[PDB]
């Protein structure tokens, strides 16, 4: 028959052309496209669609979905479309047309006796998040990322320890073991990272070949051209990707001595504004180059009124400096300042800087890095408009390269894009739902490799899952043997095959990484701009082109105090 | 009305019916107190109590079950005592038995 | 006391409120998670009072008004759903739009 | 010697003839028989009874039982008596007067150096309650119903997800799987119930020989009589139960087409008295058959002032019913009949419905199905009076009726008797303890397989277990490697025999059902009656023979705000 | 250069010479020795000495350790030094000068890439301490202990049973078994103690060959002649301590008939003074015995106004007494002795009484083992002064006295020395860093097997560590795998010949009692003092060498109310 | 704040005794929970203040009276115990029949 296009969007969600504000921010999504089939959605629920003979076929597991999630409206890197998207052996099965192709007309996901359904009408489905910058000060980091909307975490440390407190490290076989395994109790997919500041190879090798991913080249181990020669060389060679954060005191030479030391070779650069830690003033001119795949951390996201003032002590307490040793506080002055703060927000709006991080409790917060992501987006829209790629009267395309920083772009950085990083077939089946009015804040479900890990949950003894109090509560996919099967422990390829899996007795599924040298900036989805950047060394001004990059600090911003209670 | 209330008959319990009993009288010599349990073999019981050993062989306090007869020093007293039943086997105590009887 | 699950649960949601109602003594609009508290608690005492789960279900649409709120907030909440011990046992009380 | 009754009491807890009343309810029990030799009862501490040579032997492992429940007051379908009960390699080993042959009298369960003793003198022992009705919705719902005194869960469902927030379903091998395993971390037994809506048997297959104990055919999935057939049909031939929620729409026919297509197949109906499903408004009519048993979920038991009102609101989130639409409002207040809801407790008090269930987060509460139970028992006492069947000055009689309808009814039913359900030789040491006071609310010891699992426990750092705050907490029983030893994970024979537990790894005890086709309403203990039973379509007035059967509604229940702190 | 000592002092901590208040008591420490070469401490973080080529060195791992505590003030048996220690394969490697041999002089301990760093600077570092007075009533007791400081947990129980609640026994086989399964998931080291009451060897080499490391001989499961000479004859033939809780009633005879049975073998006395039980008034008489290791419990220490208020229904609770019942009232007033009480404290300070622990939940608190150990030393000095044995103005002497009553005592007297007890190389690392202010009272750090298992964490969300709010939190070392790696669960020589720890398929690295038979009160270190000591009959005056022993109670005390929430 | 395990599960105790004593003020008669929840912080907050266990053990028996509490609540109630630190240190304050 007919039906108005609200009391569709009511039952259905929204469709073609229709828009949808994110959160309490000013961006608003349009429908691109919608894979139905109008008359043949499929809904659950009593007397609906998903029965026996009607939605649901009469096929044998072997050939339908183990999971559908119904008419999702799905915001990734590629397109904002409305679909349907059915989940098969813990992975992205397929993206379109979910029912019984018995009855219906242009079914590509099949439903049978042995699917799962959660209904997703009116609800926003995204990849689950990847943080590439995590110190494991503590294990209860993982719960905290997993409530936010990220489902992997990639860093290093061994817990609450001076070194780790510094730096993203897991020094030494022995260590790097002990957190592999300690690595299956948690439910998110987690790659080490290595000390990699020696100028001896074979030490780095060793680390390499007992799983870390990649290496981590820190100023507080020595960020020298020679540490950093040895582990570009030793990443060269085993496949895994190398975190820098350069020599701030510019004591073994300028950001110039340490481009030229990297000489061209793939580098990831972690908080490249400088803040997190840096050459003074100008560590922030790495972005320019081809070979340097550029993140930032979230304290300085996005740029506002309290953010200068909170900096200073947060610095000296992640770096074990002294307040009333001179020196040390007139380092950690220099690596604060409000001009190139203010550019940064600019230059991930303009897609120079590709990926943004945490740092998780060591000048980051780890349970919001997609949420500042969101608060940059917003605030640049409201001081910059329209990106010069925006088509139609919408945020579409600013979306799809904000997205991009949190999901694809450090899967490509750290080489597990072929297991994770978006919702494309074949990838692991993390999944994230929200609810547009809490769009990237407060998750409605987190699924990982195709199981709920975690959710909003009521109280337990009521008659529905309704009732309050409702808070965050792990589900059966955070549970021992399931989690082993629904979350993965990234290797290098030289230990998976030395059998590190075995010899540990891992539980969980395992992944290798691949491709960390080949990738450069202009692989960075909706994020290659590489701009002839210069910062004054005396007024640290950022220029772009001889024009100057800044903006203004916000007093107030979306997604805060409306949904928090501290 | 009170929650998980007893309503219990009136009447008493007559205990260890239809077994041998005797009477001993019993002084502490010692001078620190002696407590014996209900079940522990009286004539092994702590050597400052003065009494015919010989009687109370194979013979336990003739009191309810998880109860105690206390002797202060210098106390002297009449038990009465009952007879053990089972395989009427002695392992323990003071090891002086160890066996049946 | 024997704490079961559920009552040391609630306990959560109590204290949540004690934070919504000092702030709102204060003078200050509440956010999504004070109002749900404040409102929640509400009706627990209700119960625990023993009024009826029909009388609850209207007196919870005037714990708050819009112009104690936050904007967007009354339409974050179509509905606020909270169990609790009446005098005949455990039953939910549903309170439709309880911000105007 | 000689000692009062009153002194006795107090000692080793009530004897023969002493009455007893439950919680603060009016039902009163009254021991029937007393299996001690007066003056020979064992009592354990400081100067006690239970020590070397006394009522402690010289035993090796293998002739003395493992743990021994002294001075209990058991409750159970075949008894309320006085007895000690003594526990080896998991299972109930004897009732009957324990301590040490070489001194006492008739001692039939020997105590050695290898025993552990529990007081149970002044407590009332029972098995584990089983809960046949569970939506794993979350994992937290384990530990409420455990609390509660239920030790055995049997249901269906793959976390938050629509299919489960409706169903007891966990459909398919791969979810099947991954729920088999998460098991393996829950401190309660568990059987999984799998999706039987389907028109093809090999579909449900699959499903059975992938390790699913039982079959739920759900309206909500399509409840028709080609689908309850293939259901039955596979039943039949792999020997496990199906449960049935009906057509409330009367879409593919009325009650009696339901039944038609049953062909006198066994088959567990839920929430029979209908709110929770099923055909409109006579579901209820099924009680009258002998291939049915029949449950209820507990929300609609007893009847109170407030029942009704709170209704419609938790249907329409159970089922994601719409509320603006009327066709969702007008089949949501066709289950709910205050005529129907009324009936089912008398029903319950007649024998004509044999089990009790909660319908977890679905419609129905997890921690209350045993405490819901008793508060039906209550108010049938306080309405109806005395049972035809009783014998004495006591309620001893409706006690054995209403404990089986939450313990050996539903083992019955779901064909695990063998290893649950009751106290009784051979079975799995599930025993509840607690104190008259409490009896139905708070228990004071919950043991799972021999282990203590969870108990009410104090400050941790207190001299004593007993100083505030006083609040359950998991115990030993319940830890690791322990609890795998001492929980049983149920299979279907066919699972059984392809080796699903080698093949996933199960770490768990494995259990086998059996017996699922053979039981009819006869076999229901204490609760077999088959009334010539009708419902009015008009007014939905239930009358037995002509007789109309009612009850009213409650204004205060016991087992309540005495108890609760919320 | 030069530097002054103060600003020294606030840098790398203090050194020779320098003295530290320990809380807020009144004793103070002195460095004795510092193991540096000033001008070449290690020091970590932005710029400082730990980086490649300069304090960090160019060796593999298997040349460097994987653990440095730099700066660190140890407090321990032999010393109270200043030092680095180094700690690889989770053992102490060495306890030295940490650096780069390359460009630093007398380096003991290689910093390399393999190298983690702990900054200890103005900390002291202290071996864990070992509890061997354990009832195993309730799981959450590890953690409390752990906090306190308490790595190695001796004890027994099933959980909260009466048997249990009385009494450290773990009864037979099935339950050992269970409870040894149970262990794994606890981050504590764990050896069980069996029943020992029984006068059948046979009934106790059963219990041996299942696992326990020791037979608790306790009266409520009869303290008898014969049960006690039983229990001595399987540990002098397996090699496994006793531990005594003797006869109270005197009712197989007095304290020198229970001497008289011991025969002297060495055996471990709980609770020597009495309180907690044994023969009333005088079995504080065997702390005068050579093959007597007697220990307290902690209630009674230190002696204070609230004391003997507090005790009698601790008493009856802890040993199921009935205070209507005449004789259980006496005899619980009989152990509670001002006399012996006051005594006790004087003899811990002389040396006589050689080990503390808790009795937790039995009459003993499980988190204050330590804190109550630090008590005492402080009331000692306040009242009677300097000891005897110290040397300069410093409290150094008392201060190695009293620490081995919770650390290396315990594990001799239990034959885990060669694993654990102190810090010296070639034991396991379960070291615990404080912060002088918190001395006794709360961690910084607690490290099991080398890796940190539980500290104090702030704000997981915050961007540092140190954020309110700040509570103890489970990290690495007691996850999963990870914890299996870093504890130890202790055997018998027969149960790990049987291949107990194969057959239960236990996880966690197994460890060896030794050397129980042939510790003897001469070996306790600093508490070797046998005095001639006698009780009064009548008025329980204790005097040693007819002078009497007693002291005052103290009416406000340390480490109480300025640390504590509640 | 450094806070134990111990600290925080008696900030659970304190919690609950906030509930009891709003529905007292209310005068509501207290249930179970409730009554033992009162009469322990009670004795908390009394050793924080430096009174002697024997003076807690005789003044925990004057907090609530049987006309206070609902019917039967006080033979649920044969005693109650809490430990607080005194200025002594931890001790164990052991109320008998609190409610009469
Ligand atoms: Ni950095
Ligand atoms: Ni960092
Ligand atoms: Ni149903
Ligand atoms: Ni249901
Ligand atoms: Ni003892
Ligand atoms: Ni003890």
């Amino acid at each position: 028959s007919n039906i108005s296009r609200q009391a569709y969007a009511d039952m259905f969600g929204p469709t073609v052309g229709d828009k949808v504000r994110l959160a309490d921010t000013e961006l608003w999504i349009e429908v691109e496209d919608d894979l139905t089939t109008y008359g043949e959605e499929v809904k659950f629920g009593g007397g609906k669609v998903i029965r026996d003979g009607m939605g649901q076929g009469q096929m044998l597991a072997a050939d339908c979905v183990d999971l559908v999630l119904t008419n999702a409206l799905i915001v990734d890197h590629w397109g904002i479309v409305k679909a349907d998207i059915g989940v098969k052996d813990g992975r992205i099965f397929a993206i379109g047309k979910a029912g019984n192709p018995d009855i219906q007309p242009n079914v590509t996901i099949p439903i049978g006796a042995a699917t799962e359904v959660i209904a997703a009408e009116g609800k926003i489905v995204t990849a689950g998040g990847i943080d590439t910058h995590i110190h494991w000060i503590c294990p209860q980091q993982a719960e905290e990322a997993l409530v936010s909307g990220v489902t992997t975490m990639v860093g290093g440390g061994t817990g609450p320890a001076a070194g780790t407190h510094a730096t993203t490290c897991t020094p030494g076989p022995w260590y790097i073991s002990r957190m592999l395994q300690a690595a299956d109790s948690l439910p998110v997919n987690i790659g080490l990272l290595g000390k990699g500041n020696v100028s001896q190879p074979d030490a780095l090798r060793e680390q390499v070949a007992a799983g870390v991913i990649g290496l981590k080249i820190h100023e507080d181990w020595g960020a020298t051209p020679a540490a950093i020669d040895c582990a570009l060389t030793v990443a060269d060679e085993m496949d895994i990707q190398v975190a820098l954060h350069s020599d701030t005191l510019n004591e073994s030479g300028f950001v110039e001595d340490t481009l030229a030391a990297i000489g061209g070779r793939t580098i990831h650069t972690f908080h490249t504004e400088g803040a997190g830690g840096g050459h003074a003033p100008d560590i922030i001119t790495a972005c320019a180059h081809p070979n340097i795949l550029p993140s930032s951390t979230n304290p300085t996201l996005p740029y506002t009124l309290n953010t200068i003032d909170e900096h200073l002590d947060m610095l000296m307490v992640a770096h074990h400096l002294d307040p009333d040793i001179a020196e040390d506080v007139a380092f950690a002055e220099s690596r604060i300042r409000r001009e190139t703060i203010a550019a940064e927000d600019v230059l991930h709006d303009l897609g120079a800087f590709s990926l943004t991080s945490s740092d998780s409790q060591a000048m980051g917060r780890v349970g919001e890095v997609i949420l500042r992501t969101w608060q940059v987006a917003h605030r640049m829209k409201v001081q910059r408009g329209a990106l010069a790629e925006e088509t139609g009267d919408n945020d579409n395309f600013r979306v799809k390269r904000y997205i991009a920083k949190y999901t694809i772009n450090p899967a490509l950085t750290h080489g597990i894009a072929h297991e994770v990083g978006s919702i494309e077939v074949g990838k692991l089946a993390d999944l994230v739902v929200w609810s547009p009015a809490f769009f990237g804040v407060k998750p409605a479900t987190v699924i990982k490799g195709g199981m709920i890990a975690i959710a909003p949950m009521g109280d337990i003894n009521a008659s529905i899952p309704t009732p309050q109090p409702v808070h965050y509560r792990p589900m059966f996919g955070a549970l021992g043997s399931a989690r082993h099967h629904c979350r993965l422990t990234f290797l290098s390829q030289a230990a998976a095959a030395n059998g590190v899996a075995e010899r540990l007795n891992l539980r969980s599924a395992i992944a290798v990484v691949k491709g960390c040298r080949t990738v450069q900036k202009a692989d960075m989805v909706h994020n290659s701009l590489q701009p002839n950047i210069t910062v004054d060394a005396q007024t640290y001004e950022v220029r772009v082109d001889g024009e100057l990059i800044t903006s203004e600090p916000a007093d107030v911003l979306p997604m805060a105090q409306r949904y928090f209670l501290f | 009305m009170i929650p998980g209330e007893y309503h219990v008959k009136p009447g008493q319990i007559a205990l260890n019916t239809g077994r041998a009993t005797c009477r001993v009288v019993v002084e502490n010599h010692g001078d620190r107190p002696i407590q014996v349990g209900s079940h522990y073999h009286f004539a092994e019981v702590n050597p400052a109590l003065k009494f015919d050993r010989q009687q109370a062989a194979g013979y336990r306090l003739n009191i309810p079950a998880g109860t105690a007869v206390r002797f202060e020093p210098g106390q002297k007293r009449e038990v009465e005592l009952v007879a053990f039943a089972g395989h009427r086997a002695v392992f323990g105590f003071r090891g002086e038995v160890m066996g049946p009887l | 006391m024997e704490l079961t699950p559920r009552e040391k649960d609630k306990l959560l949601l109590f204290t949540a409120a004690l934070v919504a109602e000092r702030r709102l003594a204060r003078g200050l609009k509440l956010n999504y998670p004070e109002s749900v508290a404040l409102i929640s608690a509400f009706i627990m005492e209700g119960a625990r009072d023993g009024k009826s789960v029909a009388s609850l279900m209207e007196e919870g649409r005037h714990v708050l008004t819009r112009e104690q709120v936050m904007e967007g907030v009354p339409e974050m909440i179509p509905d606020i759903q909270v169990e609790a011990t009446f005098p005949d046992g455990s039953k939910l009380v549903t309170v439709h739009n309880p911000i105007i």
